[PDB]
């Protein structure tokens, strides 16, 4: 009902959403698209 | 009163706890001052150029004189690694002090002494806080003549031999120099204080600022505001922050222009060159390799009539062609030699043009300030391959954006210091409506 | 009863049916100077060498421009950043030629229009008012200082400031993409997203207000005449409203509280055209757009286009052809 | 009440997500131009159409992926998968610019879809059905830059392509062979779109700033409440505040929320009717009084001759590139260049 | 009492399943090498 | 395509003898490029001096001719004019003269085999581009 | 105010709607990985790898010129790369 505090969850999912564009912006850099 | 999105303000009569956030946020400005300068020393390779390298912290220690050497070489990165540790260790001081105040130490100052303690409508005690953290600056501004003069000096890019560490042993002194700077006209060929080109300006400036602000700090300690000045202000905390968020903003506007034009205390050794000393080198660039290849440059003359190499100045000096020509007030060590009374001198343009200035022009001319915001150097047409943003593009940048925030802080905060003052920051009462009692327009 | 007093009771009267006050002292001069001189200018002035290179451009109604092709044209660049007031030349001629009148009415101007901030402050302060209209005004002033002081300052040159007319407003605009590419500067992404959103949000407001107008009047008549100023009960159903769009979207993404709703139609617009504002006045200090010209390449090294490299296409055509007497080398710094 | 009935009623059942008969054509297609959009950038190449990758699989990045449209030697085909060109091979399909068909088919489909909505939801709540009007607007953008434009030029390939850069070289398209922004339609256009933001603004603030004070707190948003039937902000300050401030003020609620419906709506309608005509690029291109005096006399030169000297460097310098089917060779010597640059 | 799948259920699920698909693989992407 | 032994195979000296490079050499010379090059040859043009530019038909006519690898080491060591006339070394990067262009302080022997290689190869790649400035863009 | 439908902030917080989308979550981003690292997403679409936009010695875009033997043509482009 109430179990996983909502701040928790608040917080987990707002690093999650950094860790995923921060790796779009690290391949921005490197591969494809890097003009390399 | 104020929601969670305002929760600072909640902080205006808690003086105790208002100490603990000014302490921890200066803790937060020392701690990025330390840990910048060492992830610039980590980064930092001495065989290029600073400005290739995006350093912002590291010019700044170059220029008060450490590390460096003729030509501005960096000699010794120690200076570099000490300026970010002590930084970097005084934070943790502040660090504690701040969360200390702010979350156990006393919440109001008041009740434990009456020194530390005040009341915003205080006009007496408010004035002997400024007074106080007038003379801190004015000490402020004696250290840095105090390095000038008897710790080693500064960096001096005018001095003779390519630029070197040089102590200064005759500061200006004279007040019509000084002052004379603060009255020059902001608009070009006269810069205002931007345009101060000596490091004798630079010193003596600081150490009239200096006394004048140990004056007025003393002064403040020992008046009370006079009866004009009552009337004609707000006596607030939030009135208070306005006022400083306007100086604040003036200055970011200032610190922009300095770091754009001003080639003396933002070296372009260490900075890159300015926009005008960029498309001046490229005039100069190509005036030397025509002239090698047999072209009179004087005699030249270009599409529209006017030289394809030099031209008049619409005071009559000889300058540099194309559309640098709106450049001509700038002045740079390289370029000062080929200067004769009339301008530009096609006597030493023939004869007296070295190698050291034909390298400086090449360099300067392909580090010109413009770049992509993904650090693609060159005109916004150029193709990928040089990963190059100029230092003060980035400064420049940077503080208006700054400047122009703390500028809209400031007509906030003012606004809205005076609504509180007299009454009316909740919004119109319904049974005194002031228009209602008003005769209409027509 | 001061002579004094009496002076300064005119100036602050709340009686006077255009408000005065202290920034309206400053603001009246110089918007009247600035006008008169616009007007002359805009139908008689002779043409202008804005670039420096004797090449005068013809921006007024007599010298053969109609009222889409006039314009003020921006000062010569031989003169820069320099201060060119009438007292400085040799003659009006002088002054004429090398066009001196863009600065003249570019100053006044930006001097009349801040004090018109002020003045907003000011009144709302002499009605009981809250303050903040003038901060919703500073992003339009603060667009207006950008194309006409901070960007001649980063480029060294008024005659780089944007022309006092409507072609010549196009020219700043293609000229200006050509050398920063600001379709790519996300500041320029943001302006159009508050100029589109604030277009978007203006629309929806008055569409939802309309919809739910209370029936007061008859089919023959205006429903405005259902609405009687200053009449103390709300003249629509903000419920009705919020029912609606509410299920149009779902409901937590309507508003049912109009401080709230008013608020966002004031901030978003605002907002965006402060980035605005601010995308000019940095890539007035050259820190452009994003370049990703020949950023795919494929296996061997061969680039691979996308659609930023036709970008610059069109971008490169601009770009030679502009001025196309004014560059001597091969770089466009500035 | 029979079947008809009871479909009616699941229909319009009160729920988190209203569905209504509007609904049956409006979520498949608004999925699917949606779905179809983001399928295309993530993964589909514009190689055979364009000579472009545009997908992030292909090395692109937000800014330059795009579903681009199809090649010039479609036409104006449908590009139905089942149809002739790609004869139900879905991969084909991709490759022949279907997707562009496909989003802006079902794209419209899903407009006319929203704006039945608000029609269907209106009728319900009790509300004139003004919000559906104004999205009139939109919807005319739409029809007449992403079909009647295309219709009316050689093929589906010279449409705007979905995407951020894409678009933006649209824009630069319009400019250098139309000369778009010297057309009236687009300028009124762009007085709606400007003139609406600026009405947003000022009436935001406004009554922001001419609230009434109705709680103790700091925050004067919590001093409203949606069932009070008094206004909340003073009709007569704000009056005369804009009055003595702007020469004059709205007095009248009800024409003030009308004229924001009505600056922007009518702002992208003429932009619109100016589409349609480029649709047969029928520009309003030069002003042949300031051709002909220029022509004859080379010392005349305006604003006006210097752009269209800026449309003949685009024209020439991205034409190749930008229109390859019609295999532009353009030797150095004869692209139009200035002095040095 | 409150039901678990719902036309919301559908609506939310028809939106979240592909998108977190699609992350995955674009993802996987920022690897690729030419 | 792809980055065969044959685009990687170019000339080492004028008497006609080759050298086939490794795809690590290649990235590398790239790099090195960037790093102590593209300032002033971004594409294979010359910002300072755009009438010489490094494409191979260029180098081919220099004397020394510079379309091979050692001819390109020799340059970075010593760099003349096109006609062979006089020495560049203080107005030119170059290890005879890295003691005023620190840049090229710390690049070792390979790292010149590995930067002539880039120079060579990337021609047979871009073709028109490598060189052609902005036209080609 | 409410329709029926379970409040979100009750499931999100609950223990049964993270026991099961723990698993469902990874589940898709992993799937949607392998869509990529196994190549199926190139086949799939007909997207160029990037040593097949070009053959060897080929600067020619493979442009499609024909209506009705479109798909015939990109079919011996391709062929042109084997
Ligand atoms: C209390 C209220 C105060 C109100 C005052 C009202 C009158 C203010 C006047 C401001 C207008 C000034 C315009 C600046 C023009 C310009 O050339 O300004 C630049 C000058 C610097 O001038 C340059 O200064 C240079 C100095 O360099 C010289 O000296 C150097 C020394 O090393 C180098 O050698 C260099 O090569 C050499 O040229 C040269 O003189 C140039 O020719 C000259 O252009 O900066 C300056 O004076 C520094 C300050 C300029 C700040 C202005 C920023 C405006 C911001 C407005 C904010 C927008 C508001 C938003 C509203 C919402
Ligand atoms: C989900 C949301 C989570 C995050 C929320 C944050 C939202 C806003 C911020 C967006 C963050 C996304 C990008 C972060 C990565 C990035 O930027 O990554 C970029 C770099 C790290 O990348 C490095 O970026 C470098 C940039 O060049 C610099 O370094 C080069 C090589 O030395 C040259 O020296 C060049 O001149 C110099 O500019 C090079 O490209 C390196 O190769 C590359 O590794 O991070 C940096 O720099 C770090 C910069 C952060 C400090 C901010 C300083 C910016 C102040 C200038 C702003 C002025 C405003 C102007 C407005 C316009
Ligand atoms: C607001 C309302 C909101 C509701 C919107 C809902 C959206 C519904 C979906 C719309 C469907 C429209 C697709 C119509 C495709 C079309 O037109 O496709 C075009 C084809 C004509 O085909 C084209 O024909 C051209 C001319 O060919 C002719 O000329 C050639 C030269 O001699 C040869 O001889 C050739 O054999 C001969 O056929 C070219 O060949 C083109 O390549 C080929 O595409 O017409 C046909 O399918 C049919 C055209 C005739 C019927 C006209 C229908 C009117 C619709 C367009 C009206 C706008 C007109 C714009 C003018 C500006
Ligand atoms: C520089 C940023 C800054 C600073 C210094 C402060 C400081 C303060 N705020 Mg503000 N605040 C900020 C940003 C900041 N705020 C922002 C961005 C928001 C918007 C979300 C708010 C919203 C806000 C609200 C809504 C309120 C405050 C309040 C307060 C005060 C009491 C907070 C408290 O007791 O928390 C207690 C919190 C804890 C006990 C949690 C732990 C916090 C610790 C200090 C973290 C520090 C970690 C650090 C690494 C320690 C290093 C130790 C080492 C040096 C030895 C305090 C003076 C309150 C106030 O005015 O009270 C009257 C209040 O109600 N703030
Ligand atoms: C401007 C910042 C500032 C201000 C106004 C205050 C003010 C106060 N503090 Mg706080 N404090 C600060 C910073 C500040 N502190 C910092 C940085 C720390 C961490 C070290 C602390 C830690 C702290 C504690 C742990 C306590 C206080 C207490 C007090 C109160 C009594 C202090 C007293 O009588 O000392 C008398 C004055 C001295 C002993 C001064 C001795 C000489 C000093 C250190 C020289 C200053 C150095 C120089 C001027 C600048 C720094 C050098 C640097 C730039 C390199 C008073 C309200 C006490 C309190 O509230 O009691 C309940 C208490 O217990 N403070
Ligand atoms: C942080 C610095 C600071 C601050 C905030 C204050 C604040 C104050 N001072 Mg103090 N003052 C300071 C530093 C400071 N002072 C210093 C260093 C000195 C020594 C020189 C003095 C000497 C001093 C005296 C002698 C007096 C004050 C007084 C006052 C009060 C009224 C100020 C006023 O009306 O200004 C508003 C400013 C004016 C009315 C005149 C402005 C004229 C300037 C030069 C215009 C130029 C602005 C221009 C647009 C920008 C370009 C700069 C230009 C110079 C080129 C106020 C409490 C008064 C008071 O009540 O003291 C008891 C007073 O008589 N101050
Ligand atoms: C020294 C500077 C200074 C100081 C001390 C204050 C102090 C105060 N301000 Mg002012 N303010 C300032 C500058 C300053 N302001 C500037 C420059 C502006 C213009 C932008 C404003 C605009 C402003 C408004 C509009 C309001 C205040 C208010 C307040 C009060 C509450 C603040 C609060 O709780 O915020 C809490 C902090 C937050 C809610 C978070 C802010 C988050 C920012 C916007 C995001 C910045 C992100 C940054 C760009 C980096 C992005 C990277 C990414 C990783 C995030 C407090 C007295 C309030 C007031 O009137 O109270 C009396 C109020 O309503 N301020
Ligand atoms: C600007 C400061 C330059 C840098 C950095 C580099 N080069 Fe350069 N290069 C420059 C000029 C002005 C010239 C012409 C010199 C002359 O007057 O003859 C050159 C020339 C070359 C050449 C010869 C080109 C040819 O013969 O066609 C080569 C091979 C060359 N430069 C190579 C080169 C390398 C490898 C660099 C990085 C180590 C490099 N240059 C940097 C200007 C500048
Ligand atoms: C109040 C509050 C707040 C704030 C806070 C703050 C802001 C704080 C600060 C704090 C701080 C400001 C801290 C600091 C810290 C620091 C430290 C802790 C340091 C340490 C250091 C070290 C340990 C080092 C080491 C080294 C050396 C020595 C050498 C080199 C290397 C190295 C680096 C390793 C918040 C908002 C949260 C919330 C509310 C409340
Ligand atoms: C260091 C240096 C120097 C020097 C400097 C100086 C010496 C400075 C000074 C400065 C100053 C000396 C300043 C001043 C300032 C002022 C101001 C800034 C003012 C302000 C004002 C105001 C703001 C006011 C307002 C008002 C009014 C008007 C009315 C009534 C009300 C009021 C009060 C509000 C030099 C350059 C040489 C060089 C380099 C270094
Ligand atoms: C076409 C087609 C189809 C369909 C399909 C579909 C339907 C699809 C879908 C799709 C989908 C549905 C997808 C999705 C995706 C998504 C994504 C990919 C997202 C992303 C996002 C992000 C990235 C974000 C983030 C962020 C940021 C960045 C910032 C702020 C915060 C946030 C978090 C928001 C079919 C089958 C019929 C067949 C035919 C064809
Ligand atoms: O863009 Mn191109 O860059 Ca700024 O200057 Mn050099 O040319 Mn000319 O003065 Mn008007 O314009
Ligand atoms: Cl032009
Ligand atoms: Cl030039
Ligand atoms: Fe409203």
């Amino acid at each position: 009902g109430g179990r996983i505090p909502l701040w928790i969850v608040a917080t987990v999912a707002g690093m999650g959403v950094i860790v995923i564009v921060g790796l779009f912006f690290y391949g921005a850099y490197a591969g494809l698209g890097s003009s390399l | 009163g104020f929601a969670w999105w305002a929760g600072n303000a909640r902080l205006i009569n808690l003086s105790g706890k208002l100490l603990g956030a000014h302490v921890a946020h200066a803790g937060l400005i020392v701690f990025w001052a330390g840990a910048m300068t060492l992830f610039e020393l980590a980064h930092f390779i001495p065989e290029k150029p600073m400005y290739e390298q995006g350093l912002i912290l590291i010019p700044h220690i170059a220029t008060l004189g450490w590390g460096v050497g003729p030509g501005g070489e960096v000699v010794d990165t120690f200076p570099f690694f000490v300026v970010g540790v002590v930084h970097l260790i005084s934070s943790a001081v502040l660090g504690f002090g701040g969360v200390y105040h702010a979350i156990r130490g006393p919440e109001t100052l008041e009740e434990y002494s009456s020194f530390f303690g005040y009341d915003w409508k205080d006009k007496n005690k408010m004035t002997t806080i400024l007074g106080f953290h007038l003379i801190v600056l004015g000490i402020g501004a004696l250290l840095l003549v105090a390095k000038a003069m008897f710790f080693g000096g500064l960096y001096d890019t005018w001095a003779p031999g390519g630029g070197d560490v040089r102590v200064i042993t005759n500061p200006t002194l004279d007040p019509r120099v000084i002052f004379g700077y603060l009255l020059k006209s902001p608009f070009g060929g006269e810069g205002w204080i931007v345009s101060v080109n000596n490091l004798e300006d630079v010193v003596g400036g600081h150490i009239w600022i200096g006394l004048i602000c140990i004056a007025g700090g003393i002064w403040h300690i020992l008046t009370t505001p006079f009866g004009w000045a009552r009337r004609a202000f707000i006596w607030s905390g939030e009135a208070y922050l306005s006022y400083s968020l306007g100086a604040l903003s003036m200055m970011g506007f200032i610190a922009t222009c300095f770091v754009w034009f001003n080639n003396t205390v933002y070296p372009s050794e260490f900075y890159g060159p300015t926009g005008p000393e960029a498309s001046q080198a490229q005039a100069m660039t190509f005036l030397i390799r025509d002239q090698k290849l047999g072209a009179n440059v004087g005699s030249a003359q270009g599409p529209t009539g006017l030289g394809k190499y030099l031209m008049r100045s619409p005071t009559g000096e000889i300058i540099f062609g194309g559309e640098t020509m709106r450049f001509w007030d700038f002045r740079g060590p390289w370029l000062e030699p080929l200067r004769g009374p009339n301008g530009l001198d096609l006597n030493k343009i023939k004869n007296d043009i070295q190698p050291w200035q034909e390298r400086r022009a090449a360099e300067y001319m392909t580090h010109a300030p413009l770049g992509s915001l993904n650090s693609v150097g060159g005109v916004a047409t150029e193709i990928n391959s040089v990963n190059f943003v100029s230092p003060r593009s980035w400064l420049a940048t940077s503080h208006f954006v700054l400047a122009f925030f703390f500028l809209v802080g400031h007509l906030w905060h003012a606004g809205r210091a005076r609504a509180a003052a007299a009454g009316f920051e909740k919004g119109i009462d319904r049974e005194s409506e002031p228009v209602l009692s008003m005769p209409s327009l027509d | 009863a001061n002579l004094w007093e009496r002076f300064c009771n005119w100036v602050t009267s709340t009686d006077n049916r255009l408000y005065v006050g202290w920034f309206g002292v400053i603001m009246i001069p110089t918007l009247l100077a600035a006008t008169i001189c616009f007007v002359i200018a805009f139908i008689a002035a002779p043409p202008v060498d804005i670039d420096g290179i004797r090449e005068p451009v013809s921006g007024s109604l007599l010298y053969g421009n109609n009222i889409i092709t006039g314009a003020v044209v921006p000062s010569s660049n031989a003169i820069g950043l320099h201060f060119y007031p009438i007292w400085e030349a040799a003659s009006l001629d002088e002054w004429l030629y090398n066009g001196g009148p863009y600065q003249l009415i570019i100053f006044h101007f930006l001097l009349g229009a801040s004090c018109y901030m002020g003045r907003q402050w000011e009144l709302s302060y002499r009605l009981g008012m809250r303050p903040w209209i003038c901060v919703a005004y500073s992003a339009p002033l603060a667009s207006a200082f950008a194309v006409f002081l901070i960007y001649p300052i980063g480029q060294g040159s008024f005659s780089d400031g944007m022309p006092l007319g409507i072609s010549g407003t196009f020219n700043f605009m293609i000229v200006f993409q050509a050398e920063h590419n600001i379709l790519m500067h996300p500041f320029h992404q943001l302006g159009v997203a508050g100029v589109f959103g604030g277009a978007l949000f203006c629309a929806m407001h008055g569409s939802l207000v309309t919809s739910s107008l209370i029936r007061e009047t008859t089919e023959t008549e205006s429903a405005n005449y259902g609405y009687k100023f200053g009449q103390e009960e709300e003249t629509y159903n903000i419920v009705a409203a919020h029912g609606y769009f509410g299920r149009l979207i779902f409901q937590y993404a309507s508003f049912n509280n109009s401080r709230s709703l008013h608020f966002f139609l004031a901030a978003w617009p605002v907002v965006g055209v402060w980035f605005t504002a601010l995308g000019i006045s940095t890539m007035a200090f050259n820190l452009n757009g994003f370049n990703f010209n020949h950023s795919v390449i494929d296996a061997k090294g061969n680039v691979i286009n996308t659609w930023a490299d036709i970008i610059n296409r069109a971008n490169l055509g601009m770009e030679v052809m502009h001025e196309r007497n004014a560059h001597n080398f091969p770089l466009d710094l500035a | 009440r029979g079947w008809f009935d009871i479909l009616d009623d699941w229909l319009k059942r009160d729920r988190f997500v209203f569905v209504g008969w509007s609904g049956i054509l409006l979520f498949p297609c608004a999925y699917l131009a949606l779905g179809g959009w983001l399928t295309g950038t993530t993964f589909v190449t514009s190689w055979y159409t364009h000579g472009l990758a545009s997908s992030y699989l292909e090395g692109c990045n937000f800014l330059t992926v795009a579903v681009s449209t199809p090649a010039n030697s479609m036409g104006h085909s449908l590009l139905l998968l089942w149809g002739p060109e790609a004869q139900g091979d879905f991969t084909r399909w991709c490759q022949l610019g279907g997707l562009w068909t496909f989003i802006a088919l079902h794209g419209a489909f899903g407009l006319i879809g929203f704006m039945l909505r608000q029609f269907e939801i209106a009728r319900l709540v009790g509300v004139r059905p003004y919000n559906a009007i104004a999205f009139s607007a939109p919807i005319a953008v739409f029809v007449s830059v992403f079909l009647i434009y295309p219709l009316g030029q050689s093929s589906w390939f010279f449409a705007p392509s979905f995407g951020v850069a894409a678009i933006f070289r649209f824009l630069l398209f319009f400019q250098g062979f139309h000369n778009w922004t010297l057309n009236p339609f687009h300028m009124m256009g762009v007085a709606g779109v400007l003139g609406g933001a600026l009405l947003c603004a000022i009436h935001g603030a406004t009554v922001e700033n001419t609230l009434f004070q109705d709680g103790e707190g700091a925050s004067t948003f919590r001093a409203f409440n949606p069932t009070q039937a008094e206004e909340t902000y003073s009709m007569v300050t704000a009056n005369r505040f804009w009055s003595q401030i702007f020469g004059i003020a709205f007095s009248n609620k009800r024409w003030l929320h009308f004229f924001m419906l009505f600056v922007p709506v009518t702002g992208l309608w003429m932009s619109a009717i100016g589409v349609v005509g480029l649709a047969l690029n029928l520009r309003s291109y030069d002003f042949i009084s300031q051709e002909i005096r220029a022509a004859e006399d080379p010392e005349f030169e305006t604003f006006y001759t210097k752009n269209l000297l800026l449309n003949e460097g685009i024209r020439a310098w991205m034409a190749p590139q930008d229109q390859p089917h019609e295999n532009f060779v353009f030797p150095e010597e004869v692209l139009p260049r200035g002095n040095a640059l | 009492s409150y039901p678990i799948f719902t036309v919301r259920w559908v609506a939310v699920h028809t939106l979240a399943v592909p998108t977190i698909f699609f992350l995955g693989a674009i993802a996987a992407m920022q690897f690729i090498q030419r | 395509a792809e980055l065969t032994p044959e685009v990687l195979t170019v000339p080492l000296n004028s008497e006609g003898k080759t050298i086939t490079l490794t795809e690590k050499q290649y990235l590398e010379g790239k790099r090195l490029f960037q790093y102590a090059c593209a300032s002033c040859h971004v594409g294979g043009i010359t910002k300072t001096n755009p009438s010489l530019d490094l494409r191979t038909e260029t180098l081919a006519l220099a004397t020394p001719p510079r379309d091979n690898i050692e001819g390109l080491v020799d340059y970075m060591k010593n760099p003349t004019t096109y006609d062979g006339e006089q020495e560049i070394a203080e107005v030119h990067p170059s290890l005879r003269s890295a003691d005023i262009f620190p840049k090229m302080r710390n690049l070792t022997e390979k790292d010149l085999v590995a930067i002539a290689g880039h120079i060579l190869v990337e021609p047979k790649i871009l073709g028109d581009k490598w060189g052609g400035g902005k036209v080609y863009y | 105010g409410t329709t029926g439908e379970r409040p979100f902030s009750d499931i999100i917080t609950s223990v049964r709607y993270w026991v099961i989308h723990s698993i469902t979550i990874p589940a898709l981003f992993i799937a949607g990985w392998l869509f990529v690292s196994t190549g199926l997403a190139y086949d799939v679409f007909g997207t160029p790898r990037p040593d097949s936009y070009y053959a060897q010695e080929q600067r020619s875009i493979p442009l499609v010129t024909d209506r009705f033997e479109a798909k015939q043509q990109v079919e011996t482009f391709l062929e042109q790369l084997k």
